[PDB]
RNA sequence: UCGCCCAUCAC
RNA sequence: UCGCCCAUCAC
């Protein structure tokens, strides 16, 4: 009745079921273990786990229509704003044993809960420190193909830019979840999104921009490339 | 000019070649946190003094505040994060640490994340004692559930009991196999058994005298084995907790009053043996000096307090409270000095709680 | 078992030390509680000192044995701090009690000192 | 006397409380950068959470409640002492971090004057 | 003279920044004292910061210059904390003052920022 | 008064 | 089956 299928993106999967609508899924990096109480399917020599889109915006953005997705099998990536890492579990599945994942968090106690889970998910490294200050973890990170930002502090444009000075390779990609209301609450979100576009386009090239409506409100996803 | 990573410390010139490299003389997370947050450590200090012996007078580092401490140490120091030493190490780590490099980055990154939070107990050795009693109680309940697991799985494969004597190897076998037809050379060699042990088991699977448990039954015996492997993982978390907890050891007087009063009471008793041999009704008046002297020689006014006077509730409070707190404080200090001399075991958060409670009682009274 | 009870006490002399406190109470010169014990254990000529067996933390009275070895004085112990307070005549507890003059207890202190000095030897 | 060295936080709040407060800020750098208004509330746990997320009353104190002139003390003064403690604490961290000189018994004398004035006023 | 200064200045720029405090206070948005300066510094919102040359102990303001590099905002100094407090309208002193909105003083604060970016170099 | 990340329990 | 507020009291 259920069927597991490939998505239009390398390493990303889809399930269809007893209602028959598409749900987003990943091929489990460590078969048998749970992370958040996910929906799962065991299969012909394999196991597949679902990402519920109401649990992280990046799932909802892929359902809405995000097309320029750069996180792919065997790539190297640095991510800021991970907490206990439900997001990180699904990019751990998509990237596999061939790649490299760093996850940086500023909230000190919520990162603690990921520490035993990475003893199985050994393609993730969890790191405690201020996402706005790259120098505070400089010895335990390397150059990467991709950066992702979803701390989405008031500083988040500097979080993305300064980590992309230090760690992003030439030709490499960036992603940012622009939390309009935490950068400036005094103006219409399209003015906030226009300053984020005009600051990022003085260092990166912008390749795609998405408002999360009609799924969620006043938050946006931007994706970019360094020359 | 200089840069640092997970395994060491490296100096490269302004054209881009290596001058010298060092490795850390203490556990890497413990040294790297200091170098990451912006302060100097002896291994980086010995490298930058080697560059000063080799005749380099100007220095360029990665972190703005490590650079600030480097000029305060007497050097022409500045900051430029894109510099060749760090740019090479972070661009081509396989040139310096080899094609396994991410495994050492991982091993210290998770350890730094375990270290970037404070650790301060009131009862650390008593917590270790309960962890030691837990380690014998955990091994004892593993033995109990393994005795049931042996007997119940012997209904479905009775030849296994004599054949796998090692208890966690029997647990992990039943956890991953469940039903007896999932037994293959591949899964036994992943579980790390020898080619000899695999020349049996498979020979017995083709001829077993055991009964039949259904798929619906045998998963219950698989779940029993899975919860015993949960207990074996808890067993390691107890062993690894004690391996950390034995670093948090301290003296009591440093926590109950601190050095300004602790080292004064030791010096006015002449030593810490002598302070431990003193009564509360002399510890109250140690360092009263001219007031104790003339209370003796001329029979003058008895000293209400000595060097204890600058305590957090004496030199800053009404006269009604100043006299009562002085002798209560000297009582709790006479306990604390005897603890720190005769046994050296830590209880000082309870000695603090009792001196919170007696001063709260002085508050409901006065 | 605390570190200060350094010799095994028999079914004798312990009750005689309790009795020595009871009869010194109105007839000798005596101090009670461990800091007053401590000063009358340093200063002047103490005759005997008594401790409880249930003092906790043990560290508060753990000083009394080495302090008796520096100054040639005997010590002994009894099964409870609440009974030692009741022997001194106070409705709280006492961790220790000290004899400055025995009063009636002088023959009891002589028998205890003679028998303990050859026990520990 | 010219070979002496002593930390300030270690004398103003005591070593174990100083060492704890340095980590609720993330580091001694942050304790030497942050404002007294934030240093006042470091590690208040779920009382700070409900002040932000649920819009409750601000917490009067975080881990500075373990300070030996706040922990035992009556309500009238606990808040007034916590504010002046957070200022004098921010100074002591700035001295230990930027200067590496020692003034901690002066910093104590000033907070002790403010505590005497709190008794003289309330 | 304190440790925390990064470039030399005459009374030039400094008397003009004190003059900017004397008109931003009642035409714009301002805060006074170093912990309010530090709130408006840490959360970025201060467009210009002014600090004293005579702070005692000097260490209480010593974070404001490097923290204004870390967030990318201009900073300047003035010769006496009591006169900076009086320019901020209060009757005590102030070790620092922060401009959140220049009010009428925009061309003047933009001159100060443009000429301080000749020295932070 | 509102935003996001995140565990756990559940429909 | 679960939550809030005024007055008074305490560290």
């Amino acid at each position: 009745m259920v069927e597991v299928k490939k998505h239009k993106f390398p390493g990303v999967y889809v399930v269809i079921d007893d209602d028959g609508s598409e749900k987003i899924a990943t091929k489990n990096l460590v078969p048998g273990q749970r992370v958040y109480g996910e929906r799962v399917i065991k299969w012909e020599g394999e196991e597949y786990r679902i990402w519920n889109p109401h649990r992280s915006k990046l799932g909802a953005a892929i359902v809405n229509g995000l097309k320029n997705f750069p996180i792919k099998p065997g790539k190297s990536v640095l991510y800021l704003g991970i907490a206990s890492g439900t997001t990180a579990s699904h990019v751990s599945d998509i990237v596999g044993w061939e790649g490299k994942i760093y996850g940086i968090e500023f909230s000190p106690r919520v990162l603690r809960e990921l520490v035993p889970i990475v003893e199985e998910r050994r393609n993730i490294i969890p790191i405690l420190g201020d996402a706005t200050k790259p120098e505070e973890y400089r010895a335990l990170v390397t150059k990467v193909d991709v950066i992702f930002e979803d701390v989405a502090q008031p500083t988040q444009a500097k979080i993305l830019i300064d980590n992309a000075k230090a760690y992003l390779k030439r030709g490499g990609y960036g992603m940012i979840a622009v939390k309009s209301r935490s950068i400036d609450v005094t103006k219409e979100p399209e003015q906030v999104f226009k300053e984020v576009e005009r600051e990022l386009s003085e260092y990166f090239e912008v390749i795609e921009r998405l408002n999360l409506e009609p799924y969620e409100k006043d938050h946006a996803l931007f994706v970019v490339r360094k020359p | 000019f200089i840069s640092e990573n997970v395994r060491g410390i490296y100096a490269f010139d302004e054209n881009g070649n290596l001058i010298e490299k060092r490795y850390f003389t203490d556990k890497p997370e413990k040294v790297l946190d200091q170098l990451l947050k912006g302060e100097i450590t002896k291994d980086l200090e010995e490298l930058l003094n080697s560059l000063k012996e080799k005749g380099y007078d100007e220095f360029v580092f990665e972190h703005p505040e490590l650079s600030r401490r480097a000029k305060e140490l007497g050097f022409s120091a500045t900051t430029e994060f894109p510099n060749i030493a760090g740019e090479r190490l972070r661009s081509n780590p396989e040139e310096f640490l080899g094609e396994n490099w991410f495994e050492e980055y991982y091993k210290v990154g998770v350890a730094l994340t375990r270290m970037r939070i404070q650790e301060q107990s009131g009862a650390r050795d008593k917590m270790v004692i309960q962890a030691i009693e837990a380690l014998d109680d955990v091994d004892k309940v593993i033995n109990l559930l393994v005795a049931r697991l042996r007997e119940w799985y012997s209904l479905h494969f009775p030849e296994l009991d004599e054949l796998l004597p090692k208890h966690p190897q029997y647990v992990a076998f039943v956890k991953t196999v469940g039903h007896r037809d999932n037994i293959n050379e591949e899964v036994l060699r992943e579980l790390g058994l020898s080619e000899e042990k695999i020349k049996k088991i498979l020979e017995a699977k083709e001829k077993t005298m055991g009964a039949w448990m259904d798929q619906t039954d045998i998963e219950v015996v698989r779940q029993l084995a899975e919860e015993i492997d949960r207990l074996y993982q808890l067993r390691k978390k107890l062993e690894d907790y004690i391996d950390r907890a034995m670093d948090d050891v301290a003296p009591n007087l440093k926590a109950l009053v601190g050095a300004k009063l602790a080292a004064r009471l030791i010096s006015l008793a002449g030593g810490l043996r002598e302070l431990a041999m003193m009564p509360s009704s002399t510890i109250q008046v140690l360092g009263a000096e001219k007031a104790l002297f003339r209370h003796l020689r001329t029979g003058a006014k008895p000293p209400k307090h000595g060097v204890i006077y600058q305590y957090p509730a004496i030199n800053r409070s009404p006269w009604w409270q100043r006299g009562k707190i002085a002798r209560a404080l000297a009582g709790k200090l006479a306990i604390a000095a005897r603890v720190d001399y005769f046994s050296g075991e830590y209880i000082a958060e309870e000695l603090k709680k009792e001196l919170e409670a007696r001063i709260r009682e002085i508050k409901e009274k006065y | 078992k605390p570190s200060y009870v350094k010799f095994e006490v028999p079914k004798e002399l312990a009750e005689k030390a309790l009795q020595a406190v009871e009869i010194a109470r109105d007839t000798g010169k005596i101090r009670k509680g461990t800091n007053e014990t401590t000063k009358a254990v340093e200063r002047g000529q103490a005759k005997l000192v008594i401790i409880a067996e249930d003092v906790d933390p043990e560290e508060i009275v753990a000083h009394l044995p080495p302090l008796c070895e520096e100054k040639e004085i005997p010590y002994i112990y009894v099964p409870s701090k609440k009974e030692l307070g009741a022997a001194a005549g106070i409705e709280v507890a006492a961790a220790s009690v000290a004899i400055i003059e025995p009063g009636k207890a002088r023959d009891l202190v002589e028998e205890i000192a003679m028998k303990v000095k050859e026990l520990m030897k």
